[PDB]
């Protein structure tokens, strides 16, 4: 790859003897780093970091113009992946973005893990009612896969999804194209996460990536006095994270848990997210399902209410939903 | 990238296949090759042979090694269900207690947690067509109210030996929370070499409650909580068994009662609230009739039914 580049044969013959393989360790590199391996001086060493980066990037110009206008070009700042039901599409203003990392965070009996089985059957719907026509994969770290709600689920789509045309769903097939996987282990999700899901990716089976509990596996080995290790391992799994849903455009979906609040927004609120503000770091969109057992418990039925904590372009709001036979469903004109 | 099913052709297959799979919705190689059999042998112009061949053939490219949600709930008729010698809570629980799970119970004193432990420890040794799981159990004890006796007058009801019943249930007993933890190991040894059906640990929590006392020690205790509770998932993936927990309760003196009399909910925090899969809330009714309630569960809606504890075990209320 060095020899591609337009350069005089001195410092292709110095780069050579300096043992070099491509553009990206040379600008990995810095500037008393090259003089000492390289021995060149500064003028040229300029030179070839700038042909070398004009290179990688290569020389094309982008507006915002560009992105706003031009919807198919540039489908992640247009598309969107419904969540199946229109009240919660409404509150999300079209759904879950396709690069970044989404985060569900709740105590227990919220809701979630009915959530993360709605969006995997319907993310496989046809491109017009809001789905992407590929598959999902499934990440367990605590316990085994909701298979009756799952078959009950793909019964009763008929039946929750009215708006596509009935004559349709039935050459969707559904459980064929859902993935399950299980570790036990921080190291073990590591592996998996660095060499499995880019070749479920690569080869379009899937387009989708759902971790049931990523503070599961964390919460067990460090303790409070391990916090840079910990700090290091949630740095590198964001950073891979990012890194897939940006290459292969395909959502992330993350389900947190709580802990008890005994500066980072939370000051009404006796629960947070679990990881903290390193993992926080690494997120786009956080929402936040809860149910208010302790009060308005009386009345026969539980509260239920998602509320969006953080967005680049959605506001703070929250809304109502109910879990039934069929699948979570929004409550109409609930919206804060 | 992905493969298009083109590859088939060079593979050994005509034209006539290929286009009935382009027009069946099939389109690229990795789905055909995951596809479950059923789907690609119901279908109009193929052969038992052919579908074989074919899987045979597609198999060759793409890496297999990965579950799928058809393939898991094909293999999953597994799951046996102890009923726990009531009609109406086996009505709620659809079938009993399942295996492969935890399964945790809290309420207040004498609302029947022990009683239940000690229908469970016989009933699980019962034939699968009566009920059963056909095999021993069992009893880590943290508190000391293990009676044999009440094992006794269970198996008398169902025509049981007591010698035997007896025989077939393992006892041990915790006295603090580094015990509690060692014992997992032997109990890990003695499943490997018999076949147990059942696991009780009762309680998990009373030893917490003194063992860490303060604000000063809640992560270390809470850190050991989710430890323990890891062994136990662990477990009972490894060997298919169910295990069943108890738990205590605590009062909220915060004054947010607001129409909720007498509140109370159970101890352990976050951690153990997230561990169970399902959990159950015991309460008290007249005379010795009992309340049972679903707090939380995966694939079970919330609702109530009516026991009672009487002289041979739990059952059904009588009129
Ligand atoms: N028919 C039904 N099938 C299953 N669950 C139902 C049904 N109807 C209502 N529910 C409710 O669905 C909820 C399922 O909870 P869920 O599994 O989503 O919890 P979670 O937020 O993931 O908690 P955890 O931290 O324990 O995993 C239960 O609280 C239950 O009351
Ligand atoms: N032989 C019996 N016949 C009828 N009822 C009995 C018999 N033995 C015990 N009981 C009932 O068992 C009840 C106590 O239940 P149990 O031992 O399960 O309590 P628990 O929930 O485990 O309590 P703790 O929290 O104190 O450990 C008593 O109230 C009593 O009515
Ligand atoms: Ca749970
Ligand atoms: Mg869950
Ligand atoms: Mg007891």
């Amino acid at each position: 790859d060095l020899d591609l580049l337009d350069l005089n044969p001195r410092i292709i013959a110095a780069i050579k003897k300096a043992k070099l393989k491509s553009v990206k360790e040379v600008l990995h590199f810095s500037g008393p780093d090259l003089k000492r391996l390289t021995n060149l001086s500064s003028p040229e060493v300029w030179h070839l970091l700038r042909t070398a980066s004009l290179h990688l990037r290569g020389s094309s110009i982008l507006t915002a113009l560009q992105l706003h206008q031009q919807k198919e070009r540039f489908p992640t700042q247009h598309q969107r992946l419904s969540l199946g039901c229109p009240v919660l599409d409404a509150l999300l203003r079209g759904g879950l973005p396709l690069d970044g990392i989404t985060e569900l965070a709740g105590r227990s009996s919220a809701g979630k893990t009915q959530l993360a089985l709605q969006l995997c059957l319907a993310v496989q719907f046809p491109r017009q009612h809001g789905g992407l026509e590929a598959g999902a994969v499934y990440i367990c770290t605590e316990d085994a896969f909701p298979h009756k709600r799952l078959q009950q689920l793909m019964a009763q789509q008929p039946r929750l999804r009215t708006d596509v045309p009935g004559e349709l769903l039935q050459k969707l097939r559904f459980g064929s194209q859902i993935f399950i996987e299980h570790v036990a282990d921080v190291d073990t999700l590591l592996e998996c996460v660095n060499k499995k899901v880019p070749v479920l990716l690569s080869r379009g089976m899937a387009r989708l990536v759902v971790i049931d509990s990523v503070a599961a596996p964390f919460r067990c080995e460090f303790d409070s006095q391990a916090s840079a290790p910990r700090a290091r391992h949630l740095q590198s799994l964001g950073a891979t994270l990012r890194e897939l849903s940006s290459a292969f455009q395909s959502p992330v979906l993350c389900i947190n848990q709580v802990t008890e609040a005994m500066p980072l927004g939370f000051w009404d609120e006796r629960v947070s997210p679990a990881l903290g503000i390193t993992w926080a770091n690494q997120l786009l969109v956080r929402l936040l399902a809860d149910r208010l057992r302790e009060e308005e418990a009386a009345l026969g039925c539980p509260a239920r209410t998602l509320r969006v904590l953080s967005a680049p372009h959605l506001p703070p709001s929250s809304c109502s939903y109910t879990i039934s036979a069929e699948g979570v469903r929004g409550t109409p004109g609930t919206q804060s | 990238g992905p493969q298009p099913i083109s590859r088939l052709e060079q593979c050994g297959i005509n034209a006539n296949d290929v286009k009935k799979l382009e027009e069946a919705g099939f389109h690229t190689v990795e789905a055909v090759a995951y596809a479950p059999k059923k789907e690609l042998i119901n279908i109009k112009g193929i052969s038992e042979a052919k579908a074989d061949k074919i899987l045979a053939e597609a198999a060759k490219l793409v890496p297999m090694g990965f579950t799928t949600a058809t393939e898991f709930h094909q293999r999953r008729s597994e799951i046996i269900q102890i009923t726990t010698g009531s009609k109406e809570l086996d009505k709620l629980l659809q079938g009993g207690i399942e295996t492969g799970s935890i399964t945790e119970m809290f309420g207040e004193f004498r609302t029947g947690k022990t009683q239940i432990c000690h229908t469970l420890a016989v009933t699980c040794q019962l034939p699968i067509d009566r009920g059963g799981g056909e095999g021993k159990a069992m009893y880590i004890d943290t508190e000391g109210t293990f009676r044999p006796e009440r094992l006794l007058a269970v198996a008398e009801r169902y025509g049981l030996s007591g010698s035997d019943v007896l025989d077939n249930v393992a006892y041990a007993r915790a006295f603090n929370t580094d015990h509690q933890t060692q014992l997992l190991y032997q109990a890990s040894a003695m499943m490997v070499e018999s076949r147990y059906a059942l696991l009780i640990v009762d309680s998990a929590t009373a030893l917490y409650r003194t063992d860490y006392s303060g604000r000063g020690e809640l992560s270390a205790r809470q850190m050991h909580l989710a430890r323990f509770l890891r062994m136990l998932l662990r477990l009972a993936d490894e060997f298919g068994v169910a295990v069943v927990i108890t738990n205590q309760v605590v009062a909220q003196v915060d004054g947010a009662a607001m129409f909720a009399a007498d509140p109370k909910k159970p101890i352990g925090g976050n951690i153990i609230a997230h561990a169970s899969t399902t959990r159950l809330y015991l309460r008290k009714g007249r005379g010795e009739t009992r309340i049972c309630k679903i707090y939380d569960s995966p694939c079970l809606p919330e609702a109530e039914a009516m026991f009672a504890i009487n002289a041979d075990g739990v059952g059904d209320a009588k009129d």
